[PDB]
């Protein structure tokens, strides 16, 4: 098989949370922000090449809630059973001290798709320059999804993941540091 | 330019 | 967090799957309540079909709909086809070269041994070969990769270890091919 495309979306209840996007070979095309109504692309520059009519995804999404309510009901109100996720922390590229790099935490293989993510410093949560992606589609029909932090690599620092996910006994730390 | 577009599938009501 | 209250999820996926570009197309729509795929369009079957019981109700109510059913039938071209077109150049052609890099590995676990690591990072598309050398012979013996690691931002990471006996009289040679470089990539390590 050359390439699969797929457009994915879901709507899940009782969070109110909608997600439409498209994934090429595992990797995300865009994704509609459903609060601005705005098509987001993964790389800038796709959007120089193809446009997409975010109006198109709403309709979609209110088609999808009013299903997720039908399909609720005959299924005698059965929840979804919690899955936790696997979570690693690694860098971008190999660490050089002063040269810039960026850490991945890689959040895999969980349901539903509602997650807190946390980056900390030192003991103590940093928020500059974080960024992430939307929660992306699965062929075992879970969820993951990437956190991101920049940083400048030093021996004084280390760093955690915090994930927490209603699978979970308790949150999680993935740890990382430079060591010698 | 020219606008080249992505086409969704849309989404139908289930049985009711 | 305490929010104990269930959860109900409903997802959709229409999955395109393309064999030599365009050439053949399979449109693939799929209905998933909570973690269980309930029914699907298949466009080689050409209509819907319930994969468990809770998604009969659904097949039966969209494949008496006849006009539902022409149009999912056409999509293979309206919108699989459409959609690969209009992403071709950003998406099928998308080519970016790894940076090579070897050094020792800051952890070393094995006593009278040299674990060597050579990383290739920031490659797009998956499909590569990492290959160890020493004095030009191939090393196959105490090789170690993590794999292929997707960034989740277009690139790809891979870190392929060597333990390595050091003798004096050795370069080491790790060689990359790639689809984004016409001959293969190499980077030398020396004691």
């Amino acid at each position: 098989e050359e390439h699969v495309i797929i457009q994915a979306e879901f709507y899940l209840n009782p969070d109110q949370s909608g997600e439409f996007m498209f994934d090429f070979d595992g990797d995300e095309i865009f994704h509609v922000d459903m609060a601005k109504k705005e098509t987001v692309w993964r790389l800038e520059e796709f959007g120089r090449f193809a446009s997409f009519e975010a109006q198109g995804a709403l309709a979609n999404i209110a088609v999808d809630k009013a299903n997720l309510e039908i399909m609720t009901k005959r299924s005698n109100y059965t929840p979804i059973t919690n899955v936790p996720p696997e979570v690693t922390v690694l860098t971008n590229s190999p660490v050089e001290l002063r040269e810039p790099n960026v850490l991945i935490c890689f959040i895999d293989k969980f349901t539903p798709p509602v997650v807190n993510v946390t980056w900390l410093r030192n003991g103590k949560p940093v928020t500059t320059g974080v960024s992430e992606t939307v929660f992306l589609p699965r062929e075992d029909h879970l969820f993951r999804k990437f956190h991101y932090l920049p940083f400048l690599p030093s021996t004084e620092d280390v760093y955690d993941c915090r994930v927490e996910h209603w699978g979970l006994d308790e949150p999680l730390l993935k740890h990382w540091e430079f060591d010698a | 330019q020219a606008r080249q577009m992505v086409q969704a599938m849309r989404t139908i009501g289930t049985h009711p | 967090m305490g929010d104990t209250r269930p959860r109900f999820l409903w997802q959709l996926k229409f999955e395109c799957h393309f064999f030599n570009g365009t050439e053949r197309v399979r449109l693939l729509e799929r209905c998933i309540y909570n973690q269980e795929e309930s029914v699907r369009f298949d466009s080689d079957v050409g209509e819907y079909r319930a994969v468990t019981e809770l998604g009969r109700p659904d097949a039966e109510y969209w494949n008496s709909q006849k006009d539902l059913l022409e149009q999912r039938r056409a999509a293979v071209d309206t919108y699989c086809r459409h959609n690969y077109g209009v992403g071709e150049s950003f998406t099928v052609q998308r080519r970016v070269e790894p940076k090579v890099t070897v050094y020792p590995s800051k952890t070393q676990p094995l006593q009278h041994h040299n674990l060597l690591v050579c990383s290739v990072s920031g490659f797009y598309p998956g499909s590569i070969e990492v290959r160890w050398f020493r004095n030009g012979q191939e090393e196959k013996a105490g090789v170690v990769s993590t794999g292929l690691i997707q960034n989740g931002d277009w690139t790809f990471q891979t870190l392929v270890m060597l333990e390595t006996v050091p003798r004096s009289g050795e370069v080491y040679t790790c060689q990359v091919e790639h689809p984004s470089v016409t001959s293969p990539l190499t980077v030398e390590w020396r004691a």
